[PDB]
């Protein structure tokens, strides 16, 4: 139902970019946070932030006067987080305002009393900033709550165990998150984990395959909040580039052992290991002319092998190996053929569908990690959230 | 005594002004004890005609608390007028713009989305069927309240899907020069319940009073009523 | 005055639709590319023929 | 071509674990093909989530086949 | 008015840049354009050797 509300009207993305203005302007404001419902309404207001930089500026108060409308509700959801930045259109009050001096210069600058926009350049008792309750209260007060199921409940700001649970949520990600490894076998490496893990280059099909699994990202130039690179160094201790595979609902990422480099200390080639092996899905291009074993791999996870065998007049066949405890969930009868020009479309998404299969076997045996659905996971995470605040309300009184 | 806890209430340092919320509620709640009720706010921060008059008293009753507790909700933090005046970049963006009403308990959130009609008068008008996604994410929220109207303009801030919409196809080059050089669902704009449900929609309610009701947005009564 | 302000917000918009395409937006002129790819995969048959 | 008929087809498919990952494994190879259903009118859409709302019941359906 | 005049032509710069960067975003294939080279190069000397 999340998803419906989200996507029923729009098609944009989970992730809001806050504009350069929009942080200088809300940097260091006056923020709080509503549960309302399964929802995080966090309002924010501008305290100023020496706005006269900005603008390029009765000195000390038409200033103060013009950012304290300025505000973002960014509401957090099972789904996704949705933020705008705000602007009142209410002036202030002539007759409530403080006494000391009330000029009309606001109305004067009124075009910039909205001078937030979407690209800028920013630079060459008494707390100020509109208290955030203001836009929450007249978006969402009314008397005869849903006593329980409705009712707001503001976030504890003070205790710092809070905002820590909110950047929890934010760092659970607002789509699912797979990590698919994709591994060259070569002639005679049927068998030695250590070659399959030793190479370098593939063949001509392999690296054709890998130039369809997904858009190549140079690791150096990614950020791993927004880019899922599912463990992947950024500094590029695997490798200058790897291939990633996006959408709206899911982000999948492809740790390429033949794209991760081979220093001479590594012996096991456990850097690509720490990732390779770690993975509950690997593509295993099977080269070798010889049936490819699960487990050849001896690591933990690799619930679930998607083997590619190479087939004569540029087609390939693709097939799956799975454990036997996930053998309930995972089809291995499964022999797709598949041209060359679409191997990379098929494998790739007999992946994806393999890791969903292991990330909810991997829940199953594992039931206090954090859900793999990861729209689940938050909402879980804003459940676990109302109810801790519940119960530490209980015990406050 | 409502004018008068109205402008005390008003006037009053802001920050005594929320702690005098309970005590007003308190005393507005004892005063409907003699004859669910609380809603502190603070915590989210011929004898037939005997009849008639008892049961508008009592309507009368919950009618001056609820406007009681509207002016110190709009009031406890903020000192705005009760009338919004949109801006001229305002007008600019939802000028001919896409709108909607709910009525949300005892208040009417209405949502207007830019359509681009500042944008075309902007560049003097294929650029055309791209001028409205250029400011689709600016919007207006109005909320009409039994003590006044709050708005805000707001630009959404999230960047349109560069999976599912039409981004990549943009003639971002064309658009661009247009607008330098120039001088002085398949309604254009985003349709404003887009707003309305990331802001207030939620999958379940205590009662079905809790709903918003979305005004008849094609009868002339309704917007009528609101204007 | 007010001319120069509503161009400011639309060149705005334009920048930020110009920033998130390039963050985006696949590389273009993949002509070369495919050629590339067809004569590999042409020669890699003569020679695995041979 | 096949493709509009082709939705309509499957929703006539009694839902069954035995069916549910090759419907749903369709479905999800489709949606990742956008020039076919790009003339998609409303009853091929309603085709579409005929087929998968079946099988989002973990009462009859196995959690992977009703997370997929 | 001149500060608006001021944030335009840095706009103007900004928009004139990100026009220039999508000028050429085909460069951002070459990065697997090497790969395809390399896997030819080895495939070629590998099938040479034998």
């Amino acid at each position: 139902l999340d998803m419906m509300a989200r996507y029923v009207f729009s098609n944009f993305t989970a992730v809001p970019k806050r504009s350069p203005v929009g942080e200088f302007l809300l940097a260091g404001g006056r923020t709080k946070t509503w549960l309302v419902g399964n929802k995080l309404v966090t309002v924010t207001t501008s305290v100023g932030t020496g706005t006269r930089s900005l603008l390029g500026l009765n000195l000390a108060a038409y200033v103060p006067l013009l950012t304290q409308g300025w505000a973002e509700i960014l509401v957090r959801r099972p789904t996704g987080n949705t933020s705008w930045l705000m602007s009142l259109e209410n002036p202030l009050s002539p007759f409530s305002s403080d006494i000391n001096n009330m000029p009309l210069q606001e109305l004067s600058n009124a075009l910039m009393a909205a001078e937030r926009f979407k690209e800028h350049r920013d630079t060459a008792e008494k707390v100020p900033g509109i208290n955030p309750s203001f836009v929450f209260l007249q978006l969402y007060h009314s008397p005869f709550f849903g006593d329980e199921s409705n009712k707001p409940i503001l976030l504890p700001n003070e205790s710092q165990s809070f905002e820590r649970s909110v950047q929890l949520l934010d760092q659970i990600p607002s789509y699912d998150t797979h990590k698919i490894a994709v591994l060259y076998v070569g002639e005679g490496q049927s068998n030695s984990e250590l070659a399959i893990l030793s190479n370098e280059h593939g063949s001509y099909r392999y690296t054709e395959f890998l130039t369809g699994l997904g858009r190549l990202i140079e690791l150096k130039d990614c950020q791993p909040d927004k880019v899922y690179l599912g463990g992947l160094d950024v500094c590029g201790e695997d490798g200058q580039f790897t291939y990633c595979w996006h959408d709206d609902i899911m982000q999948a990422v492809f740790h390429i052992a033949t794209l991760m480099p081979t220093k001479d200390v590594d012996k096991h080639r456990c850097d690509k290991k720490r990732h390779l092996g770690n993975d509950f899905v690997s593509i295993v291009y099977n080269d070798s002319g010889e049936d490819f074993k699960l487990g050849t791999i001896k690591g933990q996870f690799n619930f679930v092998h998607v083997i590619v065998t190479p087939l004569d007049y540029e087609c390939n066949l693709v097939s799956l190996q799975c454990r036997k405890d996930m053998e309930g969930l995972v089809d291995t009868s499964v022999a797709k053929i598949v041209s060359d020009r679409n191997l990379p479309f098929v494998a790739r998404q007999m992946a994806l569908h393999a890791n969903m299969a292991s990330q909810v076997h991997h829940s199953r045996s594992n039931p206090t990690d954090i859900y793999p659905s990861k729209w689940i996971a938050r909402l879980r995470h804003i459940k676990r959230l109302r109810q801790r605040i519940c119960e530490e309300a209980a015990y406050s009184n | 005594a409502h004018h008068v806890i109205a402008m005390w209430f008003i006037r009053c340092r802001l920050p005594f002004r929320k702690d005098f919320v309970p005590f007003i509620t308190k005393g507005l709640r004892s005063n409907v004890l003699l004859s669910p009720e609380k809603d502190s706010f603070r915590a989210r921060s011929d004898e037939n005609s005997v009849a008639q008059a008892d049961d508008s008293l009592k309507n009368l009753h919950l009618e001056l608390t609820e406007t009681c507790l509207d002016m110190m909700a709009r009031y406890v933090f903020s000192n705005f007028t009760a009338v919004p005046k949109r801006s001229p970049v305002g007008e600019f963006l939802l000028a001919g713009g896409r709108t909607k009403t709910w009525l949300v308990g005892n208040k009417l959130v209405t949502v207007t989305t830019s359509v681009g009609t500042g944008t075309r008068s902007l560049l003097g008008l294929n650029l055309a069927a791209y001028v409205p996604l250029l400011t689709q994410g600016w919007a207006e929220i109005l909320v009409r309240r039994p003590t006044g109207n709050t708005s805000w303009l707001m630009s959404l801030e999230n960047p349109l899907s560069p999976f599912s919409s039409d981004i990549n196809n943009m003639p971002l080059q064309e658009l661009s020069n247009a607008l330098m050089a120039a001088e002085r669902e398949k309604v254009p704009g985003i349709n404003p319940s887009f707003v309305f449900l990331q802001l207030y929609h939620s999958p379940f309610f205590g009662d079905e009073s809790n709903k918003p009701i979305l005004l008849p947005n094609e009868s002339q009564s309704f917007e009528r009523s609101v204007q | 005055m007010e001319f120069l302000n509503r161009q400011l917000l639309v060149l705005g918009e334009v920048n930020e639709l110009y920033l998130e395409q390039l963050q985006n937006k696949h590389s273009d002129t993949t002509k070369e590319v495919e050629m590339m790819k067809a004569a590999y995969r042409k020669e890699l048959e003569k020679n695995r023929s041979h | 071509k096949a493709l509009p008929v082709l939705v309509v087809k499957l929703t006539h498919i009694s839902a069954t674990a035995s069916m549910a990952v090759p419907l749903l494994e369709f479905l999800s190879t489709l949606a990742r093909l956008p020039h076919l259903y790009r003339n998609f009118a409303a009853e091929q859409y309603a085709s579409v989530f005929a087929i998968s709302l079946p099988y989002t019941n973990p009462s009859k359906f196995n959690q992977y086949i009703v997370c997929l």
